[PDB]
């Protein structure tokens, strides 16, 4: 009965609404029922025909659309995608003139980005870059970070060469002797 | 504020450029990118839109390389033409 | 009766199968006339907010849904957002 059809699951509900009005009519032809119901059933029994063709076209407008669209699509991004992309993301961040995006961003231009943003763990875990005691500064408040927004409590402390740094031991004075940037290793105060 | 959408509208852009950097190697991070996205344009809360959006854009500066991004920054947030 | 892509987003159509819009006419008319209304924008700032429309809807029924190839398909086909 479904055995020609493209989709015997999608041609299904339709089917048997269909083969349901057939047999119904078929069990009132055998059993002589009066003209008036068998008026009823023989509408019913067209109603049921003409909406199982009418999927049945859908089906095939829906097989064949995607047919096509999967044809094209075989065809298959520039430095310029990207590059177009990139020009409408920092457009619109300049254009929503926001103090925190703008900290965000000049942080980012000299140098103070995250290395990592691991999440998960229940306390999203971030480590920053620092490249001089100026901007050390202006981030670090004691024992906190004060980054995209949020404050996050100090983990660890790292020197470009991986080496442990206490950071009450980096100093004016000292500047010159640390091989910058620093990496803070912090937890999201959650 | 008022610039919710405008908000909404980076987060898609954002999106769209950490999908072309191929963050889906890493499942952890690319369900984080994903969910904060998809966070942020169910959300109603400027603030917490804000909080989501501080978090995506700094993912975003983490898969970039230092130097790269100063001049991306200079040439399309310092100097746009929008 | 369920409406025609004026130039058939294959990713869009993806979605209409994955979440069975063909089900609804009225929710497969809604991303259909997003989508054409995408097409004859002028704007990118116009162009962003159906884009986000058409997100919206596909989180309506899946809050975790990864859209991201949606965003990319639309970054590459159309010419405003290049």
């Amino acid at each position: 009965p479904l055995g020609s059809v493209a989709s015997a699951y999608a041609a299904l509900p339709s089917w048997i609404a269909y083969e349901k009005a057939r047999a119904d009519l078929e069990e009132a032809k055998k059993n002589d029922v009066s003209p008036q119901l068998l008026k009823q059933l023989t509408k019913a029994c067209n109603i049921a025909k003409s909406e199982f063709e009418r999927e049945a076209s859908v089906q095939k407008k829906l097989d064949k659309m995607a047919e096509q669209a999967a044809a094209s699509m075989y065809k298959e991004r520039k430095s310029k995608i990207v590059s177009a992309m990139h020009s409408l993301l920092f457009g619109m961040l300049k254009k929503l003139d926001m103090s925190s995006v703008n900290t965000i961003i000049e942080q980012a231009r000299n140098g103070v980005l995250p290395l990592s943003i691991i999440p998960a763990a229940s306390a999203t875990r971030l480590i920053v870059v620092t490249p001089n005691l100026e901007v050390l500064s202006k981030v670090r408040q004691e024992n906190n970070v004060h980054y995209a927004g949020a404050i996050w409590s100090i983990v660890e402390v790292k020197d470009a060469n991986g080496a442990q740094v206490h950071l009450k031991e980096v100093t004016a004075a000292n500047e010159l002797n640390i091989t910058w940037p620093l990496s803070i290793t912090c937890e999201r105060t959650t | 504020g008022s610039k919710l959408t405008e908000m909404k509208c980076t987060n898609v852009v954002l999106l769209g450029l950490l999908s072309k950097m191929h963050v889906e190697s890493n499942s952890k991070e690319w369900n984080y990118c994903v969910g904060l996205h998809n966070e942020i344009n169910l959300c109603d809360d400027p603030d917490a839109v804000l909080e989501k959006l501080l978090a995506l854009i700094a993912f975003f500066l983490s898969k970039h390389n230092t130097c790269d991004l100063s001049d991306l920054i200079e040439s399309y947030f310092e100097n746009t033409t929008i």
